[PDB]
């Protein structure tokens, strides 16, 4: 036909690319480092585009997960560090009224703390956890904190609140964000109702381990989603249709006192409790707990067999961090027990531990202390999906909660959106030529 | 008027007459991120610019050429490619010569510029 | 099934004006190039003009370049001619034809594909 | 001549002859500040160059357009425009219609660069 | 063909074939070192391309005006400067001209904008 190459500039298409994307939104998060929302939701529709997903291989993830340790970095940076407290600890038994649960968990401790002067001390009694100490010999003590032997202790800055709050990840100019408009979908693989967005819904930076809280809900059905699901290896993370609601609570009335360890300095610290001493616990309503077991086991019959009996038991063993359900709560750290939720074949109320001295990741040579908080705390959360790991063991598959490797809490959500790269330019034959 | 990438699903033809639509969206310590990000948005722009210009395309958005299509880079007619094709298939079916098509282009600028410029030079 | 039919008038005094309609079915008008061709009653066939798809380029013979108007109405699927300033040379049968030209991206034609039944123009 | 804004407040048939003035002038930790105003200097830059190519303009700093004057939008006779009026007094009063004006320019050179693709489809 | 610099030793009219080797080379604390790379190369793409601009020979790479050529800049004659030279040595002899030369342009493409927005205006 005599067709001529004629370039066109603008032309719809995209190609996969991994890019740097920006944030977007007293706090952790969003102080000055995310550039203020457009709060125009220009969501474009793609009819007849169909484009191929896959979640574990979306590096949005991989920036989220660096993006959320930088800037709680950046935030316990600028703070005060605990290194005069690493010193040994008198400590004996609370003298309150301690429940049958509660024996030998909080000590009474006292130390020989520095002032604001460095030739002046001081002596300081304060309620430790037992999580947060550790046996020691030496003249006139019995404990040490449990960090004082591995890396420095930063305090957390007192009125910085760790409460997650959403944050949007935006593509810079020349890139777009397609979401996966599709109800039902498997995470991977091609997905037809797809839509371009300049940036994410808000996503909130929520940390926890073997309950996902506050996230999204599946639009119909629980999905379970899985890289291998055969694979016994990879963690399983299932999206549920509706939120189960959790309530968890510490009852003790804390008093909170503080001194000075350094000039401009500040430690705080649990002074007494108000009322009796109990233990922390989290109340999961047992019909709908168990309904949603019920779904679960109901969609994961369609990979394991329509004839198999799932079981489901308490994790496995290892660190508190990831045999627990971890989570913040009005800034306290609760390590939940599971095995109420997760013993079964195919009101419930979990005990809780605090523990002041956590690590927040898997690194080891840093560590936060964080602080009390006066009062008596109660949260409402609503669990909106599970990680769970199929045990390695034939019939009947056992699942137990999975871990703590974060990377599954920003799967969980970020697993419609994949980030490409514009490519203006194209050629096609035209019978136009020039002159 | 179906907004950015809103002819992405559509035919070749439809898809021509929205350039505009997404051409406007090409340009429009955490400092370091965003700016490297907006620095990388530039360069793509400049370079895509660039290679227009060194075409001899600049300021078009539908630019015709002097190169003629062999029918081996794609050999299918005007009315498959344009009523019954995407872009993005498009793409894919000739992403494999895009460098040689490039190539020709530039070639063809270069003679073209020489030859104006001998037009030129006649009194 | 493609029809073309033609309604337009019929006798005008020379140094006046006629318009002729083309009413277009059976195929998307906006689809094709619209052209008007006319034949003297004891001659042969003559192009007289010619437009484009979108209507934006006309195009017409020397000899009703300043005289004759061309223009399309896509909404309605109608054709139009506006011709003035007519001469007793322009009497002929003005056929209404699609084809004649492709817009770009379309195969190329430069026939005419389908013709219409043809209204009679007189001038005294 | 008169310096960078020293036809600012002439009248706006004397500030046109200046426009090369004006556009040589804008293109030319602290590193992130001073980053960031040369990023966004080149930016806006660019907003605007990519604006003048969609309306078919590139490479021009007088650019003739096909788009008719809305009475509507100023009902000023042109002597009284270029004669009696500056650019700043002008820009305040198109204010309102400027970016009506721009969608029409947009639109102006999409039917155009599509007209002049068929004619040049022509054997 | 001969590399990003390869004609910098040929004669001027050698060189003057391969334009877009050249041209398609110049787009392309340690994250501050280098958006100021960045940056500082696309300043100068933008400055030059913004003085084509100016001249009218946007989206160019040779480009013939209006501007006759002064013997008091240079007196070879043709067949002294397009062969028997290279661009380095010619760079060396046209220096203190440039800015002559530029303002010349600028000058010269002023009044043909101006001439042909009259022409245009023409029923
Ligand atoms: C999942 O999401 C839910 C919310 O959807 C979270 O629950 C919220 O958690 C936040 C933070 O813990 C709660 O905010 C706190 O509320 C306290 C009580 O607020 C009441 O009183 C105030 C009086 O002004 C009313 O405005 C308000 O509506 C309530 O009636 C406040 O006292 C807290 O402020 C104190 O602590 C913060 C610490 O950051 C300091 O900055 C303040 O200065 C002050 O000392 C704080 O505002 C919120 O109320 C909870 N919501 C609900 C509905 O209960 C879950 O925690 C979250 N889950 C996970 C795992 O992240
Ligand atoms: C932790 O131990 C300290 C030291 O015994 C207790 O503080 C004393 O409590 C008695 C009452 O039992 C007071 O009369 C003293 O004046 C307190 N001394 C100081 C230095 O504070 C403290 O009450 C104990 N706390 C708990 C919860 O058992
Ligand atoms: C959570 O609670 C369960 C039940 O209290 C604990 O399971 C017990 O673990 C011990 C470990 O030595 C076993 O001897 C018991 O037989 C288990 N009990 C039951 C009923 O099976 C579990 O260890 C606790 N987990 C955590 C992380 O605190
Ligand atoms: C600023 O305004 C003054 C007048 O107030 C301009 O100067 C003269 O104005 C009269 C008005 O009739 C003109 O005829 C003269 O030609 C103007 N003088 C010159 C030297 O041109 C003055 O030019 C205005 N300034 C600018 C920068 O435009
Ligand atoms: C403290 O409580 C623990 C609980 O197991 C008990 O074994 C210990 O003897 C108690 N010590 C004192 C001094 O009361
Ligand atoms: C002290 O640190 C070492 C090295 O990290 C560790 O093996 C040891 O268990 C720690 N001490 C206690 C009492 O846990
Ligand atoms: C929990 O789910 C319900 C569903 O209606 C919703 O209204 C509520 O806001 C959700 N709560 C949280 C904390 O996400
Ligand atoms: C969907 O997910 C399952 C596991 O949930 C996986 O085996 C399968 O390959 C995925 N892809 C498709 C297209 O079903
Ligand atoms: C999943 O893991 C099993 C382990 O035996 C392996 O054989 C299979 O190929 C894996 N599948 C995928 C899709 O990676
Ligand atoms: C949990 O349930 C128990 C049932 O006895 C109740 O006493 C307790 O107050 C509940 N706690 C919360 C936080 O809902
Ligand atoms: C409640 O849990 C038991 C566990 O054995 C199960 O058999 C029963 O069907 C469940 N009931 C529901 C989901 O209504
Ligand atoms: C699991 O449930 C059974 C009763 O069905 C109970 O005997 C057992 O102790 C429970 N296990 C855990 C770990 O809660
Ligand atoms: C704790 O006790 C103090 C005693 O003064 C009281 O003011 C405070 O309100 C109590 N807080 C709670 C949450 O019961
Ligand atoms: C999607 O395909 C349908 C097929 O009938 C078509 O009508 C529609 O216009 C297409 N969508 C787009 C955005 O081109
Ligand atoms: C284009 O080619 C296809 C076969 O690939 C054929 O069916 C179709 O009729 C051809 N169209 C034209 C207009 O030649
Ligand atoms: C001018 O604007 C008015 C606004 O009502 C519109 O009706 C009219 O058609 C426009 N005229 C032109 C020539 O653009
Ligand atoms: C322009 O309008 C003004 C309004 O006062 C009038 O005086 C002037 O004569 C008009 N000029 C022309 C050329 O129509
Ligand atoms: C633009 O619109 C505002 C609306 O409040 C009006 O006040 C202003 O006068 C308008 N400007 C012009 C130049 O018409
Ligand atoms: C260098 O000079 C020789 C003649 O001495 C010539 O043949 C050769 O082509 C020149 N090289 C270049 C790169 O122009
Ligand atoms: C050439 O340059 C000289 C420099 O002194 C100047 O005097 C002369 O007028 C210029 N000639 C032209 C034709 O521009
Ligand atoms: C150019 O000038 C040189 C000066 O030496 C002379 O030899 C040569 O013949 C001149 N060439 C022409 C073509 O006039
Ligand atoms: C430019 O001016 C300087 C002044 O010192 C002079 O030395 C140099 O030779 C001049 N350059 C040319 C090319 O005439």
């Amino acid at each position: 036909e005599n067709l001529w190459v004629t370039v066109y500039y603008g032309v719809p298409v995209w190609k996969d690319a991994e890019t740097t994307l920006f944030c977007a939104s007293h706090n952790v998060w969003a102080t000055h480092a995310c550039v203020s929302t457009d709060p125009n939701p220009q969501e474009i529709h793609l009819e007849n585009v169909t484009e191929e997903f896959n979640m574990w291989k979306n590096n949005m993830v991989e920036q989220m997960h660096e993006d959320i340790i930088s800037l709680w970095d950046q935030s316990l940076k600028p703070c005060v560090k605990l290194t005069p407290l690493c010193v040994g600890l008198q400590c004996t038994n609370v003298t309150n009224n301690i429940t049958d649960d509660m024996r030998g968990e909080l000590k009474n401790c006292s130390f020989n703390a520095t002032t604001e002067l460095r030739n002046k001390r001081q002596k300081v009694y304060s309620l430790f956890y037992r999580l947060d100490i550790v046996p020691m010999v030496d003249l006139w003590t019995n404990y040490r904190l449990i960090s004082c032997n591995t890396s420095a202790i930063t305090q957390a800055c007192p009125k910085v609140s760790f409460e997650p709050i959403p944050i949007h990840y935006c593509a810079p100019a020349g890139f777009a964000i397609l979401k996966c408009k599709d109800k039902k979908f498997n995470g991977t693989g091609p997905c037809q109702n797809v839509s371009t967005v300049q940036c994410t819904h808000g996503i909130k930076p929520v940390v926890s381990t073997q309950l996902l809280l506050n996230g999204s809900l599946a639009e119909e059905e629980v999905i379970i989603r899985s890289e291998n699901i055969t694979n016994n290896a990879k963690n399983i993370l299932v999206q549920l249709n509706t939120s189960v609601q959790i309530n968890c609570t510490r009852p003790n009335n804390n008093t909170v006192k503080s001194i000075r360890i350094g000039p401009g300095q500040a430690f705080y610290y649990t002074g007494d409790i108000i009322g009796d001493i109990r233990q922390a616990h989290c109340n999961v309503s047992k019909a709908t707990w168990n309904e949603t077991l019920g779904k679960v086991v109901k969609q994961l019959r369609k990979h394991f067999g329509n004839n198999t009996i799932i079981r489901f038991a308490q994790s496995s063993g290892g660190d508190l961090e990831v045999t627990t359900h971890s989570f913040n709560c009005g800034g306290e750290f609760f390590y939940c027990n599971t095995s109420g939720l997760f013993n079964s074949t195919w009101s419930i109320t979990l005990p809780c531990r605090i523990k002041q001295i956590i690590n927040m990741w898997q690194r080891i040579g840093q560590a936060m202390y964080a602080p009390p908080i006066q009062g008596v705390i109660r949260c409402v959360s609503n669990i909106t999906g599970l990680i769970l790991t199929r045990d390695g063991g034939s019939t009947t598959e056992t699942f137990r909660p999975g871990g703590g490797d974060m990377r599954d809490n920003w799967r969980s959500e970020l697993y419609k959106y994949k980030v490409v790269k514009i490519e203006p330019l194209g050629v096609a034959p035209t019978r136009c030529k020039r002159r | 008027s179906l907004g950015f990438l809103g002819a992405a699903g559509s035919t070749m033809g439809a898809a021509s007459m929205t350039l505009t639509v997404q051409a406007r969206n090409l340009l429009s310590h955490w400092g370091i991120k965003q700016l490297q990000a907006r620095v990388l948005a530039v360069e793509h722009y400049l370079r895509d610019q660039q290679l227009l210009g060194i075409w001899g395309c600049s300021g078009k958005l539908i630019c015709c050429t002097n190169v003629p299509w062999n029918s081996s880079w794609s050999n299918r007619n005007l009315s498959e490619i344009w009523d019954n094709m995407t872009w993005l298939q498009w793409d894919k079916e000739i992403s494999n010569y895009t460098q040689i098509i490039y190539g020709l282009l530039e070639e063809s600028q270069n003679q073209q510029e020489k030859n104006e410029q001998d037009l030129l030079a006649l009194d | 099934e493609v029809q073309l039919v033609e309604t337009g008038g019929g006798l005008v005094q020379p140094g006046g004006s006629l318009k002729l309609s083309c009413r277009a079915s059976g195929y998307t008008f906006s689809s094709f190039a619209m052209s008007w061709v006319r034949q003297a009653p004891g001659k042969g066939l003559e192009w007289v003009s010619l437009i484009n798809d979108r209507g934006g380029l006309t195009f017409y013979v020397d000899s009703v370049k300043g005289r004759f108007t061309i223009s399309r109405d896509n909404s309605k699927n109608t054709l139009s001619l506006q011709m003035h300033s007519l001469r007793d040379g322009d009497t002929a049968v003005y056929y209404c034809a699609t084809g004649g030209m492709s817009s770009a991206l379309q195969s190329s034609k430069y026939y005419f594909d389908f013709w219409g039944q043809g209204a009679l123009v007189t001038v005294s």
